Parts: C-alpha cells; structure tokens; sequence
C-alpha cells in the first residue's frame, strides 16, 4: 500500500506544463504508460492513503484528452451495469460507498484542471465556483457522522484553485474561513 | 312514496358498490369531518382486490385502525360467510379493536341485520354474524401476537402493527418475532381470492416490513409526512411512494419542495413540535420512513 | 478501591454511590471488593453485609457464610443466613464443589434438603 | 496530593470541596443511604433488586439499618449520595419503599412498628397520590389483620373505602406528545366523561407548581439525554407499553397523572359496579393475593435420557429423524407419574426440542371411534382438542401480566398456570398451598398432581435458554377419577426440532390401566 509512484509522476508532469518544457503527447504517453485500466481498490476506502492522487491524475488524464471526468469512469464492471439499468428503487452499498468518498470530488478536480491547462480563467471564475459548490452538494447528500474527512479535501482543493488562478485577495481567502464556521465543515490543523 | 323506495333501494347498492361513499357514511354517523385526501387514497388503494401480497406504509396518527374497522364491517357486510383474523399488538389493542367493530354494527342502521342469531359465540375474541351458518372457524377473529394462533384457517388475514419497542428490543424478541411472522402463510386457505394485508411503521432499523419485501416476494406501497426534504432523499423512493405523491412531485418539484402532504391536520408549525419532541433522527424514522 | 474504602468506610459508602450516578466504573463489581474488604478488617458486621447478595456481583457467597457462621452463636440467625443464601443461589448453574459445602452446612446445621441432594447428584459426572 | 492542583478543573468529579458533601459518623447510615439511592434509580431493575434488599434485612432482626432507611425516608436526603447536576428521582423511592413494606407485612410484619407514624402520613385523604395512599392502607391493614396492632372500627372503615367515588352528590408549549397522551390520559378521562383536553390545565399546574419544572418539551431538556447515557433505545414506548428505563418527562407525567386522579374523585362523580378499580388495577403488580411473581419460580426439571445421549449425534438427519422412543418419556416423567398438559423447549448451542401435550376426557364407547377419527387427517393444526361427547378438563395459562414482569429474580413467569377446571377440583375434594404448587386428596398421602415452571429474564444481546411449564398427575388419581366421571381419557403430543447457529401422536388411556394407539397398545 502507499505506492508513491502515482503522486511523484504527476508532480512532474504538473511541474513540465507549468513550465512549457514538454508536449502534451509526451504527457499523455507517460500517463497512460502508469494509469491501471481497471479501477484500483482504494477508491472506495476512506481511509486509504492513496485515493486522492488516483483522482486526480484521472481527472487531469480525461481533461487533457478533452473530456470531462464522470463518475461512469471510475466504475467497475457491476456498477457501470447498475448505472446502465432503468427501473431500479435499489441502490448497493458499494455505489453508495464511490459517491460518498469519491463522488463528491469530480466537480472540484475537473475545475482544477481547467485551470491548470489554462482553458478557465479569472475572468469567469465565480460563476464556475458557486456552481460547482452546489454540484457537489446535490450529489452529498446526508452526512450523518462528524468525522467526514470531506470538507478538510474540499478547502485544499479550493484553496489551490485560487492560488493557482493567480491575483488573489484577501476576501476571496476570507469566504474560506466563512464557510468553514457552519457544522460540519471542519477542517484540520495541519 | 315511491321515490323514497327508490332512494333506498339505490344508495343500498350503491354503498356496496362504493368504499368512499360508506366510509363519508359512516364518518358523518361518528360525527367526525370530512376524510382527508390521503385517507381517501388508502382506503381506494385498500379496497382493490389485485393486491394480494401487501404492505402499506404510514407516518403516526394518520387513521389506520378506523379504516382497518370499516373495511373488514363493510367486507362482511358485502359477503357473511368469509373468515377473518385481525392480528395485533397486545391484549389492549384486540379487545379495543373488537369493541369498536361491534360499535360500528350497532351504529348504522342496515348493519343491525348482522347481529348473530342464538348460539351466539358473541365473546370479545371472536364472533360470528347473524347470516353465516353454524361452522367451525367463527366469522372474525381478533388475537394478540403471543396469543392463540393455533385452530383455525383464514381467508383475509389483517395485521395491524405489529412490531412494537415493547416486543423487539432483543436479540430473542426479533427472532421470536420472526418466526411467527413467517410462520402465517400456513394458516391462509388455498383459493384464489384469499389475501394478506399488513399497516404499520417500522421502528427499527431492522424492520420485518423489509424482510419480506427483499426475500418473500411481497409488495408495498408508502405514504411519508411531506413531501421530500431534499434531492438525495427524494432519491430513496420511486416505486415506493404513493402515485398521487409521485405524481405531483414530477410537475412542481421546486415548490413542493418539504411541503405537508396533509394541511388539513398537520401544518408546519405541528410538524415543527415534533421535530423539538425528537431528535431528528427520530423525525424521519417515524414521519420520513427513512432508516438511516 | 480496597486502600479507599480501608481509609474511611463511611466516606467509601458515599464515594462509589455517586460513582454510579456518573457511570464511572460500572464495569467492575465495585461493590463486592469493598464491601469484602470492609467485613475482613473486622470494620462492619457480618449480618449487616449478607443481604447485599440480591445486587448482582461477582460475590464469594461461601465465605460470607463461613464468617457468619463463625461469629455469631444464636441458633436463629444461622438457620436464616442459610436460607437466604441458598435462595438468591439456586436459579442459577453452580460447578459440584459449591453444593457439597452447602449440603455439609445443611448437614451440621440440621436439615436435610433432598432437592440438594438430587441437583448434586445429577452432575456427579 | 497538592501536585495535582495545577491541572483539576472544575467538571473533574463533583468539583471543589464544599461542606454539604459531608458523609454520616455511623456506617450503618451510610449502607442505608446507599440502598436509598439505589431504590430512586431511573432502571426497573435495580429498583426490583433493592426492594429484594429491603425484604431481606426485614426477615432479621437488623434494626438499625432499618431506622436508617426510614430516616433518610422522612428527610427526602438526596445530596451525600447523589450527583450534584443531575435530577434525582425521589417519588419513585417512596413508592417502591412502600412497595416493599406492603409485602413484608404479610408474613411477620414486627420490624415495622416502630416506625409505624410514617404510615399513617400517608394514608389519608388529603393526600392526593393514589398510589401511595393505596400501599399505605394495604400495609396498614396487613398489620391489623395479624393482630400486631388494634385500629378502632371507624378508622378500619375510613381505610377500606380510601379510594371510593364519595363526591357523588355533587400560554405554555409543554404537550403530551403522540404516545402518552391517547393512549395514558384519555382512559382515565373516560372515566368520568372527560377529553383529555379538558384535563390539560390541571396537570400543567400540578408540574409547574408542585414538582417544579419550569422550562420546555425539549429533548435535551435531561442531562442524563445530552450526556448519552440511555442507549438502543431503552427510554422508548407506544402504545402503553411501560419503557426499561424512565427518562425525565415521562417521570413528570407519571406522577402528575396520579395527582390529577385524586382531584376528580373530590369533585366529580364518575360514569358506568365500579370502573375505577379496574382501570387501577392496569398499574399495580399482578397477583390478586398480594404475593409477587417471584415466589412462583421453581428450578428446571431432570433432562430427557434422549436429548443427552442425542447430543452426539450429526444434525443434518437429528432435524429430520425423530424416534419413538421421546414420546415415551413425554408421556411418563418419572414412574407413577404422567403429564397432563404442559408446552416446553429445550436449548443447547447448536439445536432446540419443542414438546407440546394436550389432554381431554371423551364418552367410553365413542373414544374408540374417536381415536381413529383424530388419526385419519390432512392437517393437525385445523383442529384441536379443546379446555375448560368430547369434554375439556384443564384451563390453561392466563396471559395479562403487571408491573413486576420487570423484577430480574421472577424468570419471566406469569401466575394462574395450568390447573383442573373447577368441577374437577369441587367433585374431588382438592386442596392446595398458597401458590398452587401441589394438590392433594381427601384420601390419600401422595399428591394428586404438581405444576411447576421455568424460566429466564432475557438481557440485550444475549442468547434465549431452556423454559417452560408443565403439569403432572399420579395414576392413581386419574383412574379414581376415571371411575368415577366414567369416562375415557384421550390425549395428544407433539415433538419439534430446530437448528441455531414435526411429529404428532396420540395415544387414549383406559381405566384397567392400558394405553391404545392406532397401531398398538402398551401397559405399566
Ligand atoms: N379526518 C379526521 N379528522 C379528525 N379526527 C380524525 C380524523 N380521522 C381520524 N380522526 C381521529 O384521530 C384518531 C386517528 O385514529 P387512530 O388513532 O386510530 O390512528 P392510527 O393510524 O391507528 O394511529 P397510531 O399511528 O398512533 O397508532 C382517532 O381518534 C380518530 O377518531
Ligand atoms: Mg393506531
């Protein structure tokens, strides 16, 4: 566990782009040569160290394609047959389990990935921001335990995307705290 | 002269051709109001012969014994002959809801013609009416789920409620619990219009109103307190809730949004007393009929 | 909880009283060390302590019974002490070590529980 | 023990020394008081346990315990003993003092008089509990009845009507919830053709003014709530079910109704000989003779030579292959003696035996046709041998149950259990002990029959155990009655078998002393 191996690449590949030192085709082999194809386990464990960085470097492999990440990619073979049925009232723990850990994120990465390429600007931000807020929130849905590591995710995520928009504010820093004062959004203090 | 006949002869069949009609009868005999549009679609959705393995799922106070009474007093009233057990609770309950059956047949007027005839067996926990012959199983019977099962066999079976914090709050209650529930079926006769109903709210996260759903094969029908809360809860039933819920809530979904289903009787500021009565856990156990 | 209730008696009585309004400790058996400690340091009388066994603890009844028997000479009170131990006994399993005492007791006190006799010899395995 | 002083708060035990938490000089108070906070407890259990406590010292000659008790009794002490921020449940400590005072009276009642005056502060009219009022003159006149004290004739009048309808000749939120109020108010306003909303503003005054709460419904309102104390729902009931354990407003209600009852009796006459006895007697114990479930326990009965020497065996032809041979012990208990009636299981970690026994008297000629009849079926539960020609002979166990079906020490048990009809018991001349545990003839030294039962109170998550009842006869007296009814016995047994992780026979017996089957006969 902890394979270090999916972090460090994207760092590099983050830190080539930045810096204009490679091509977007290398990029997309050097992903592709690392990426499983069948989804890895620790998507649906909330406590695995590694689920953060699978995705994002989905996320940034389907944006640099020209997509947009979906839930539907990140499914195994039983919940993409589930997501293909109609007439359900049923929904299985191990789906509730990838919307609750997993889901919630897709809305976020996708944003961050925009503007890493360069294809969202500052210009426009806002829109996009309390937008997405509110996609997220649709698919949250109750979170009845305080111990949610959620909202610590959702304002580094958040914070990064000001960051690196660039031009940033006081009061744009300051609507983060502000969001942090309601129940349930805690956040730690490393 | 004539025309009252008329009159007479023509709301007597038509009250064994209407549940609706005989339940507005009866409620203005109770000197009670007008029944709500929930209980009206209950007791309509009751009343259709095509359900034969059923559930049916209300939040608490809604009316579910009263409509049980009317229903089972106008079923003998349309057919004397049939075997019926009513299954509760405790002592309390059978002997209040056997009381009230005779009530209701000593109240209306043409219903009198159904007091039974010498060789009565007119006891407090089982009966028979006037018009059915002298047989070995009575017309109705009412027990106790710890009470005499054993001796008879049925054709319209009644649960009303059976699960109860006095009587599942073991591991040995359950189990108990589980197998007399699961041990009815023998007891219903084998022709085809015999049929099984059961009314009640779950109040555990277990709640036997599942089991037999995901295993035994039966069907059931909700009824929750407002209409839903939010967009994930919403999500939680689309074959379950109520087709005039549903049907609704496809059209108006913004401004239906935690609307009361029933204002006639409970309006928010009722709702809200119970909300501070309970946690809100227990608010959507018992009103939302989500188990979390 | 043996040094505390040692120390001062009185005090011990009200100190774990108001430890069971606050739930602290309520998965020991409290009451059975220092009401055992109390009656070995000769600081509260047997008599007093025997009907305390209807709480249910992890009670050494047998030696609370020896100590009554070897205190107090009125031919009444042994007689009583018996019964109400093997009353608040006999519900529940006990290994063949246990009846044997008590039928000896019986014996020297001067009653002859067949039903003793019957639920000792149906284990003699 | 000053190195500590730099890191104690406040909130680390009861606080900061202050004199009020000083204990009593003598011990025996202290052992008092213990017992006295134990029996004001919001579990059932440990109320029942303390009151068995009570019973016991009382059965010796240990006075000043006793006393002690009694003191702390008539001072209503709560702080010694008791947490400093939680409320502490004193009306329950009285009422199941008296509970335990009104049962030790009946046997040898002399350790009470000296304390005899907190009796008569009760029992009188101007108190308006009921219940209290009601032990108190039960206790009371328990002890006149055994000739320990002399109470003038009047006084004994007074005391034996206390509860009688003698008045014949005449803004706030707090709500009473879904539960309580339809299900606890409205049969007690129905005795006088009262709604409950009518009833309202009295009990609201009663709470705000003489038990003294004054702030809201909430549920966080109750410390032992917001601290998580109660857990899986303890403190939950419906339908006038009693809860396990009693939080804060149902402690509220449940005595503000009882004073509210004693209003309406000294005003308003009431509605039809008389109904309030029979709505009191839903809240009191459950024997008519005032003993207590308890002393109708007996220990398990000798196990079946079959279920142990059937232990061994695999369990996938053990569910499936009864034998013969257990109906011959269910039949036949021990020698001499056979079973009458009777439904029991029997539990080990892996199986569970069922045994059901039913028994009945039919005309001597039509039993030989009957035996046949019974036999020749589709189905065995369409039909049953019936209770108190084909004749019932034995009533069966009643099923109503009162408020000590929580004391841990009664295994559950219910009282009337199985005994002959009344005919039986006046043709032949029967008698029997306080609890009907054995009967005897008029003629004979050996009993007629014995009944017994069995039994455990289940705790949560826990496994069930082996329970049941039984009743049993001598040969002898079933052929005397045999000959003398002139009739022919047929009965009936059922065998079952589960697994954790039927068979039905009948068999008619016959007063020269054989027993018949469909497929053969035995003998003694
Ligand atoms: N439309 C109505 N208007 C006014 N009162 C009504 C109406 N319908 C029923 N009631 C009364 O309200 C109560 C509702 O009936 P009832 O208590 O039997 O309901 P329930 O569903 O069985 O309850 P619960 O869930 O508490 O067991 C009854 O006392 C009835 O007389
Ligand atoms: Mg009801």
């Amino acid at each position: 566990a902890n394979n270090q191996t999916i972090a460090a690449i994207t760092g590099m590949v983050e830190m080539a782009l930045i810096q204009s030192v490679c091509t977007e085709s290398e990029s997309i082999q050097l992903l592709d040569r690392y990426l499983p194809k069948v989804p890895p386990y620790a998507l649906t464990s909330e406590y695995s160290k590694e689920r953060v960085a699978y995705v994002r470097a989905y996320a940034l492999q389907a944006n640099l394609m020209g997509s947009q990440l979906a839930l539907s990619d990140l499914a195994s073979t039983e919940v993409k047959k589930e997501l293909m049925a109609e007439k359900r009232h049923g929904e299985s723990d191990d789906l509730r389990q990838l919307k609750q850990y997993s889901g919630v994120l897709i809305p976020w990465y996708n944003l961050w990935a925009k503007v890493i390429l360069g294809k969202t600007r500052k210009a426009d931000l806002e829109s996009e921001l309390s937008d997405t807020q509110k996609e997220s929130t649709a698919i949250k849905g109750h979170s009845y335990s305080e111990h949610s590591l959620s909202s610590n995710e959702i304002a580094n995520v958040w914070f990064d995307i000001l960051i690196e928009a660039g031009n940033v504010s006081k009061d744009d820093v300051e609507n983060i705290i502000k969001w942090s004062q309601h129940k349930g959004n805690r956040v730690f203090t490393p | 002269s004539q025309s009252q006949e008329a009159k007479n002869a023509l709301i007597i069949a038509q009250l064994k051709g209407d549940f609706v009609a005989f339940l507005f009868v009866l409620w203005k005999a109770l000197n009670l109001p007008k029944p709500t549009k929930c209980q009206i679609d209950m007791a309509r959705t009751l009343a259709n012969g095509d359900h034969k393995k059923f559930i049916l799922q209300a939040f608490r106070g809604i009316g579910k014994s009263f409509i049980t009474c009317a229903f089972v007093v106008w079923v003998l009233w349309r057919d004397p002959q049939l075997k019926v057990l009513i299954v509760s609770a405790s002592k309390e309950r059978a002997d209040a809801n056997s009381i009230f059956i005779k009530n209701i047949i000593d109240l209306l007027p043409f219903l009198s013609e159904l007091k039974p005839r010498p060789g009565q067996r007119d006891s407090v926990i089982s009966f028979d009416v006037g018009l059915a012959k002298p047989d070995h199983s009575p017309s109705v019977k009412s027990v106790g789920i710890t009470g005499q099962l054993t001796g008879s066999r049925a054709d319209i079976i009644i649960a009303d409620d059976v699960e109860v914090p006095g009587n599942s709050s073991t591991s040995s209650a359950r189990e108990k619990l589980w197998t007399l529930v699961t041990e009815f079926a023998a007891l219903l006769k084998p022709l085809p219009t015999s049929r099984v109903i059961y009314l009640g709210t779950p109040q555990t996260e277990m709640t036997l109103y599942k089991e037999l759903e995901d295993n035994k094969g039966y069907s059931t029908v909700i009824w929750p307190a407002q209409y839903p809360r939010n967009d994930a809860e919403a999500l939680y039933y689309g074959d379950r809730l109520a087709p005039m819920l549903k049907a609704e809530y496809d059209e108006g979904f913004e401004l239906l949004r935690g609307q009361p289903t029933d204002p006639v009787r409970f309006d928010m500021d009722d709702l809200r007393e119970r909300e501070l009565e309970y946690g809100k856990a227990g608010y959507t156990l018992q009103f939302m009929l989500n188990p979390n | 909880v043996e040094i505390l209730a040692e120390l001062c008696p009185s005090s011990a009585l009200a100190i774990i009283s108001r430890w069971r309004d606050r739930t602290f400790g309520n998965h020991r058996s409290i009451l059975a060390w220092t009401i055992e400690h109390l009656v070995k340091k000769n600081k509260i009388n047997a008599l007093d302590a025997l009907p305390l066994i209807t709480f249910e603890n992890d009670w050494h009844k047998c030696d609370l019974l020896d100590s009554v028997l070897s205190s107090c000479t009125d031919d009444k009170d042994k007689i009583m002490a018996f019964e109400v131990v093997y009353h608040y006994t006999k519900f529940n399993v006990q290994n063949i070590q246990n009846l044997k005492k008590l039928d000896a007791i019986s014996t020297s006190l001067g009653i002859e529980h067949t039903e003793l006799k019957e639920r000792i010899s149906g284990l003699q395995h | 023990l000053d190195l500590f002083d730099e890191v104690l708060k406040d909130e680390d035990g009861d606080g900061p020394w202050n004199e009020k938490l000083s204990p009593p000089t003598h011990v025996e108070d202290s052992l008092a008081g213990y017992i006295w906070a134990r029996l004001g407890s919001p579990e059932a259990e440990m109320r029942w346990q303390a009151a068995h406590a009570v019973l016991a010292l009382c059965r010796m000659s240990r006075t000043c315990v006793i006393q002690g008790i009694f003191q702390h009794a008539i001072n209503a002490t709560t702080l010694p003993f008791c947490d400093r921020n939680l409320p502490f449940y004193t009306l329950h400590a009285q009422l199941w003092l008296m509970i335990a005072a009104a049962r030790v009276a009946l046997d040898d009642g002399k350790s009470l008089i000296p304390n005899i005056g907190y009796f008569y502060h009760y029992a009188t009219t101007d108190q308006p509990h009921v219940l209290i009022r009601h032990f108190a003159a039960r206790t009371l006149l328990a002890l006149h009845d055994s000739d320990l004290i002399s109470i003038p004739a009047q006084e004994e009048n007074k005391l034996r009507n206390i509860n009688q309808s003698t008045t014949l000749p005449v803004e706030d939120s707090y709500t009473f919830g879904i539960d309580f109020g339809p299900y606890w108010l409205k049969p007690l306003g129905r005795c006088f053709g009262v709604s409950q909303k009518q009833l309202e503003p009295e009990m609201l005054r009663i709470i705000r003014d003489v038990l003294g709460f004054k702030g809201s419904r909430n549920w966080d309102e109750d410390e032992r709530n917001k601290r998580r104390y109660y857990q899986d729902r303890d403190n939950h009931h419906s339908h006038g079910s009693y809860p396990r354990v009693d939080d804060y407003h149902f402690y509220l209600s449940y005595h503000a109704m009882f004073m509210t009852a004693g209003q309406l009796l000294a005003t308003k006459p009431l509605v039809g000989e008389d109904v309030f006895q029979d709505w009191l007697r839903r809240h009191d114990i459950s024997r008519n003779d005032h003993r207590w479930l308890a002393d109708r326990r007996d220990i398990p009965p000798k196990e079946r030579s079959s279920w142990l020497n059937s232990s061994s065996d695999n369990r996938d032809e053990w569910l499936a292959s009864i034998s013969e041979n257990v109906f011959n012990e269910t039949l036949c208990p021990s020698p001499g003696l056979l079973t009458l009636w009777g439904r029991w299981s029997d539990v080990c970690s892996d199986r569970k035996e069922s045994i059901i026994v039913h028994s009945a008297l039919v005309s001597p000629e039509r039993s030989l046709s009957l035996l046949r009849a019974l036999q020749t079926t589709k189905n065995v539960y369409d039909y049953k041998i019936p209770d108190a020609q084909l004749k019932g002979w034995i009533k069966d166990i009643a099923e109503y149950c009162g408020i000590d079906e929580f004391d841990p020490w009664a295994g559950n048990v219910r009282f009337p259990i199985p005994e002959p009809a009344s005919f039986i018991i006046d043709a032949m001349k029967l008698t029997t002990d306080k609890d009907h545990r054995v009967w005897y003839s008029p003629s004979d030294v050996e009993p007629a029959m014995i009944s017994s039962i069995w039994g455990h109170l289940s705790g949560k998550n826990d496994e069930e155990k082996s329970h049941g009842y039984r009743l049993c006869a001598s040969i002898h007296f079933i052929k005397s009655a045999l000959e003398t009814f002139n009739m022919d016995l047929i009965l009936e047994v059922d065998v079952d078998r589960y697994s954790r992780n039927s068979s039905t026979r009948l068999f008619l017996f016959r007063h020269d002393g054989t027993i018949h089957t469909l497929y053969g006969n035995y003998r003694n």
